[PDB]
């Protein structure tokens, strides 16, 4: 009739304790761009006539 | 808005984001300490004591 059931407690093992210290660290930004060419030339006529070639 | 240079326009710039409430209309308290909580009513033709 009853009289049972003695509970028993807990350890809770296996925690991660990791310190932290200071540092010197550089910062960094991307910044989005295109890509040109060094130097580029249209090549445009100074006459007027017919290529002929 | 984006460029086609790469320039652009991002929503952080225009506004600020953040988690807040849906609606700021009705607020409780409870002797005095900030409290929330959820007022239950009753169907009709069913028992108020079960």
């Amino acid at each position: 009739c009853g009289k049972s059931e003695a509970p028993p407690p807990a350890q809770t093992p296996e925690v991660g304790i990791v310190t932290l210290e200071a540092q010197t660290v550089t910062l960094n930004t991307e910044l989005p761009g295109r890509t040109n060419a060094f130097r580029i030339a249209e090549v445009r006529p100074q006459v007027n006539g017919i290529i002929l070639k | 808005k984006v460029n086609p240079d790469g320039s652009q326009v991002r929503l952080k710039d225009v506004a600020d984001v953040g988690l807040g409430g849906q609606d700021y209309s009705i607020n409780a308290q409870f002797n005095g300490s900030p409290a929330s909580g959820i007022a239950i009513k009753l169907a009709t033709g069913a028992n108020a004591l079960d």
